[PDB]
């Protein structure tokens, strides 16, 4: 009984979770890559 | 009639008691109090540093 | 000299009187809602439920 | 009104109990005197 | 008569998998005892002490406290504070005596809700509420209205518990004998002693386990324990 | 200095004793980050609910529901 | 007071010349009255003292429990069966069986010889410690046959010796004069056909009235 609506605000929590994930990751690699001492 | 009450007042009962259940409430409440009393006197009388004789009491 | 807006810093380390002065604003909140309440009982005209 | 009474009447007894076995704790006793 | 015919007699500590080890903390002495903690809920807990941070108006600078020093404190040491006689929460005995204590509920709980249901009818979920509206026990009405019995349990459960939480000593906490062992089968350092205590957290791990379906089968199905059993004979 | 002993002070001590103890590291710091996150999602659920942006079958979202 | 060669005695001033020489005192309740010498033997002294006591303590029982349910069924809204302590064993042949304080969800016995084999086991087991001086697994070894604490005495009321002296003498008292009123119980119960409380009643209505003599005397011969 998932209407189209609630299958878009589940798609955009997915979706906000890869943009966090995506800048997570970024950071991650370039702190890293970057990094003091 | 058109409503109910006690109608005790100006009837002359012993200590107005209309129904026993007064009775137990004053005697319950009296023997309890009795009771704790009861079981203190030696203690009570001790502080007076003197046994409770036929000489006991406060006299002039 | 304290600063009149840092008064009642005092009960900041001192947990007696920090549960002292909770005391007193719960003992008012409670007695601003019987005074209110009565108030409100003393001016409500509860003839009329519907106009 | 009963329940009233009753509590009234337990309520007087245990205060005026009070009172009689106060006094009788050796009262005359309890004096700063020597 | 030996055997080793029908069975392989293999030589080995019975563990939760076939092949592990014990944490260090478990050693195998405590019933029941099969390795089994892959959360270290039992490990020995390390905590950092740090120090009271600077809340003097009268000082010019207010500095936050810093680790004061890393402590493992002992855990296992009841005292006489009556709402936290344990030294410390993560502690195995405490573990234990709270693994017994929820087993031996279960226990009970389990075979009364089958016997409820077996002589009354009727579901221990829908059992309470109709307990609630009618006391009743065994389909006599009880001459007790709920709310007197709502206050009498609280009071007995109460007291009964207050009277448990009065032992000091962590094994009797967890075993206390005297009245509760009347027919001396465990009260003594035997075998027996041990082989009894591990049927009982055997059972206690069982009974928790079941319970644990009651409510679940419970929810799902809407059936209680002899009525889930029915209704899955019916499904085929 | 050591304060005034009451019953209730000493029922009550043992829930004020560890004040400065600490798990060492970040502890359960990740674990706390996922009921954050699940709580996150939940609030945002409930209120496309109420703002309608998410619509479910059976909830009707108006006063009519009172019915 | 109450022990040794000065103690109260029951005939007061004339109780000199018939004190026994065996009852010196050194027991609760000693009056000096064995004026039958039935106490002579010290063996048969010591096992009348343990039938007294347990005469009186049956009786202490007997008597308030013989009079609390009419007390109740009066002076309460409490309706018993039968009230009076005479008739109350006819009621467990009652439709309803035995109801404890009137209410059909309490105890609600119906059969007597159910009753009677409960009270055969219960009693007989507890009647047997008594007289074995040991319950089960040694209960009460080592205790007094007549005078136990321990396990009797929850309250530790008798923990000082010379407070047992003394609560020893109210026990007794008290026992004799319930043992005594339960012989009023009984005879009242034959002449009188009513309860002990509306006895006392009917003598407080009228009591030049209401007494033995005016109401039952000429009827006894
Ligand atoms: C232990 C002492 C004891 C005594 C003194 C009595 C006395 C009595 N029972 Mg009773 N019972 C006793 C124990 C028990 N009864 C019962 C079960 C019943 C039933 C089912 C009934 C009675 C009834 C009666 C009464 C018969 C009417 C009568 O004879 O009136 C005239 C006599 C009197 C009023 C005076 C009674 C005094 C007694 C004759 C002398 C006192 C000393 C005794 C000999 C004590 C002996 C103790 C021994 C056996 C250990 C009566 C007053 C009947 C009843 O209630 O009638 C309405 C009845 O139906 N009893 C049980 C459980 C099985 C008992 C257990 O211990
Ligand atoms: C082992 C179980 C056991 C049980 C269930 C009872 C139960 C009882 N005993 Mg008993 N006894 C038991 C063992 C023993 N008694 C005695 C010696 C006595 C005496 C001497 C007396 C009792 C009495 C009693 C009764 C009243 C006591 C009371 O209220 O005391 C607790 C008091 C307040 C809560 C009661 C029904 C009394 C009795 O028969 O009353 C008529 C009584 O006088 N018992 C001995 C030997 C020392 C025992 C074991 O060794
Ligand atoms: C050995 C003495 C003695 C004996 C065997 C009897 C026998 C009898 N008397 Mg009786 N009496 C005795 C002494 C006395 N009587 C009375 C006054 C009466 C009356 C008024 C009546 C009887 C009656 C009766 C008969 C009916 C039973 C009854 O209800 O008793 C009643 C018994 C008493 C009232 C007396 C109680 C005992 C007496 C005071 C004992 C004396 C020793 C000590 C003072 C006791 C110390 C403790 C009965 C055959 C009745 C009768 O004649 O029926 C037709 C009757 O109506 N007696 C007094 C003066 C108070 C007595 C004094 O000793
Ligand atoms: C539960 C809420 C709460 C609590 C417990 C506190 C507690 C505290 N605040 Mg604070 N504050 C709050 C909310 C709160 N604040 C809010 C919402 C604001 C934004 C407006 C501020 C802004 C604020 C500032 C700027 C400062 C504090 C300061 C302080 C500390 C000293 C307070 C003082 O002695 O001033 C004394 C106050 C008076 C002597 C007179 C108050 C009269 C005001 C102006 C109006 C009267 C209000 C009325 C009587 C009651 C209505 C309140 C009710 C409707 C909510 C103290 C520990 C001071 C501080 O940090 O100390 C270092 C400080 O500088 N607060
Ligand atoms: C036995 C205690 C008791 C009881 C039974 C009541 C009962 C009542 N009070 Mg009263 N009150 C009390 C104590 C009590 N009060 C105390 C101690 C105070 C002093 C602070 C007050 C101050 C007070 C005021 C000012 C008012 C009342 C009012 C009322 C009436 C309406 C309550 C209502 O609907 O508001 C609704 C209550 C709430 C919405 C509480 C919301 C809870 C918040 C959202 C907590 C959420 C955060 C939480 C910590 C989340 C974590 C927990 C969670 C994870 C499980 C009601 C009859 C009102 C009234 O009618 O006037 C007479 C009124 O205005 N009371
Ligand atoms: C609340 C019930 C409870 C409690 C307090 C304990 C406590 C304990 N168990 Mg036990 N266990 C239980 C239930 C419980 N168990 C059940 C139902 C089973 C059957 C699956 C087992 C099977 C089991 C085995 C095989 C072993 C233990 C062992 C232990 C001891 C060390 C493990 C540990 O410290 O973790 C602490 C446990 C908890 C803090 C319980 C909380 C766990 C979470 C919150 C529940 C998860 C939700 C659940 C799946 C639904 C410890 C005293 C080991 C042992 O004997 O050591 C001597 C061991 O070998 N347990
Ligand atoms: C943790 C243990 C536990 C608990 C909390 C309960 C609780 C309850 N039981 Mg139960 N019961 C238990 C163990 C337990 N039982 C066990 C071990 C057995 C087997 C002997 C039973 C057999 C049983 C029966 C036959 C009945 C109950 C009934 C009841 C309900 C009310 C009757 C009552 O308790 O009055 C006090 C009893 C004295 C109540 C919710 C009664 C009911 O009507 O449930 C609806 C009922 O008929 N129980
Ligand atoms: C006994 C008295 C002995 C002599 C006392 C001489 C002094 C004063 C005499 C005044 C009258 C005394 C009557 C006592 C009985 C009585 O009052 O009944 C009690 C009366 C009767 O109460 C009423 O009786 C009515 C009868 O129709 C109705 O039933 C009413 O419902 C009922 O309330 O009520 C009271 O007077 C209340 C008394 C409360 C106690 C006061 C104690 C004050 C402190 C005492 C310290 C003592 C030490
Ligand atoms: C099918 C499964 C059914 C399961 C049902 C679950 C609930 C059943 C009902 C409750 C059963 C337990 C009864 C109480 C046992 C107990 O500890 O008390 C009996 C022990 C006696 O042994 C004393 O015991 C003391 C401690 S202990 O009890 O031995 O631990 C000891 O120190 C002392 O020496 C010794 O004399 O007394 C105490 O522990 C001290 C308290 C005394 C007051 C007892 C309460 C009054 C009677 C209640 C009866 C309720 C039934
Ligand atoms: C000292 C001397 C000296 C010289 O030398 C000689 C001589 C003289 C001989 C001597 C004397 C003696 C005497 C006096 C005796 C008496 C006794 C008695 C009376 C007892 C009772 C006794 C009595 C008793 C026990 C009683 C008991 C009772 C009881 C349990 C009860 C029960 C019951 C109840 C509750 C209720 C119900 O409903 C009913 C019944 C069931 C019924």
């Amino acid at each position: 009984a998932a209407t189209p609506s609630l299958n878009n605000l589940i798609g955009s929590v997915v979706a906000g979770g890869l943009v966090l994930a995506a800048i997570a990751g970024a950071i991650t690699a370039v702190s890293n890559f970057d990094s003091i001492r | 009639l058109v409503d109910d009450r006690l109608a005790g007042e100006g009837t002359g009962k012993i200590l107005g008691i209309n129904d026993p259940s007064l009775f137990w409430a004053i005697t319950i409440v009296f023997t309890i109090v009795w009771g704790v009393f009861y079981v203190s006197t030696r203690e009570i009388d001790a502080a007076s540093d003197r046994e409770n004789d036929d000489d006991f009491g406060l006299t002039l | 000299g304290l600063p009149w807006y840092r008064v009642h810093t005092v009960v900041l380390n001192d947990p007696g009187r920090l549960i002292a002065v909770h005391l007193m604003h719960t003992s008012l909140v409670s007695g601003w809602a019987g005074s209110m309440a009565f108030y409100e009982l003393a001016v409500f005209d509860p003839s009329d439920p519907v106009l | 009104m009963l329940t009233l009474k009753i509590f009234v009447y337990t309520v007087v007894t245990f205060f005026v109990s009070l009172f009689i076995f106060g006094f009788l704790s050796n009262d005359p006793g309890r004096n700063p005197g020597q | 008569r030996s055997g080793g015919a029908g069975y392989r007699q293999y030589s080995g500590d019975a563990l939760w998998l076939p092949n592990t080890e014990r944490p260090a903390w478990l050693d195998g002495s405590l019933p029941g005892d099969r390795g089994f903690d892959p959360l270290g809920l039992s490990r020995p807990a390390e905590y950092l002490q740090i120090d009271l941070d600077e809340l003097d108006q009268n000082a010019a600078v207010n500095k936050a406290g810093g680790v004061v020093g890393a402590f493992t404190p002992v855990a296992d040491q009841v005292s006489t504070d009556s709402l936290a006689p344990y030294s410390e929460v993560f502690g195995l005995q405490r573990f234990r005596e709270c693994e017994l204590i929820h087993g031996r509920w279960a226990m009970l709980a389990c075979l009364g809700a089958l016997v409820q249901e077996g002589v009354t009818g009727d579901s221990w979920v829908a059992a309470q509420t109709l307990v609630y509206n009618q006391p009743q026990y065994a389909g006599i009405d009880l001459p007790f209205d709920i709310y007197t019995l709502a206050v009498l349990n609280s009071v007995l459960m109460g007291g009964v518990e207050l009277f448990r939480n009065s032992e000091l000593d962590p094994e009797r906490r967890c075993y206390p004998g005297g009245a509760f062992d009347p027919l001396n089968l465990a009260s003594d350092d035997s075998e027996r002693t041990q082989k009894l205590r591990e049927a009982e957290i055997k059972h206690a791990r069982l009974a928790m386990v079941s319970f644990l379906g009651y409510t679940v089968q419970a929810w799902y199905t809407g059936e209680g324990a002899l009525g889930s059993l029915n209704k899955f004979a019916n499904g085929f | 200095d050591t304060g005034i002993s009451t019953p209730l002070g000493t029922l009550l001590k043992p829930l004020n004793s560890e004040y400065g103890k600490v798990a060492p590291g970040w502890g359960t710091t990740v674990l706390m980050g996922i009921f954050m996150a699940l709580f996150a999602v939940f609030l945002v659920i409930i209120l496309e609910i109420y703002n309608s942006s998410v619509l479910l079958d059976d909830v009707t979202m108006s006063w009519e529901s009172l019915a | 007071v109450w022990y040794g060669p000065d103690r109260p005695k029951f005939l007061g001033p004339f109780s000199d010349g018939l004190v026994p020489a065996y009852l010196t005192g050194e027991f609760p309740g000693d009056y000096g009255w064995d004026t039958s010498g039935l106490s002579a033997d010290p063996e048969t002294f010591k096992k009348y003292r343990t039938i007294e006591v347990i005469h009186a303590r049956w009786a202490m029982l007997g008597a308030l429990g013989c009079i609390f349910p009419e007390v109740l069924e009066k002076y309460s809204g409490v309706q018993f069966g039968e009230a009076v302590w005479f008739k109350a064993g006819a009621q467990i042949f009652a439709d309803g069986g035995l109801n404890y304080l009137g209410n059909s969800g309490l105890v609600h016995a119906q059969s007597i010889v159910a009753t009677l084999v409960v009270q055969v086991l219960l009693m007989g087991a507890v009647e047997i410690y008594r007289a074995n001086g040991e319950g089960p697994n040694g209960f009460g070894e080592g205790q007094d046959t007549l005078y136990p604490g321990g396990a009797f005495d929850p309250l530790g009321l008798a923990d000082d010796p010379d407070t047992l002296a003394e609560l020893k003498v109210k026990e007794i008292k008290n026992g004799r004069l319930a043992m005594l009123s339960m012989l009023g119980f009984f005879v009242q119960a034959i002449v009188t056909g009513k309860g002990p409380l509306d006895n006392l009643l009917q003598h407080l209505e009228e009591p030049g009235e209401f007494n033995f003599y005016a109401l039952y005397a000429n009827s006894l011969a």
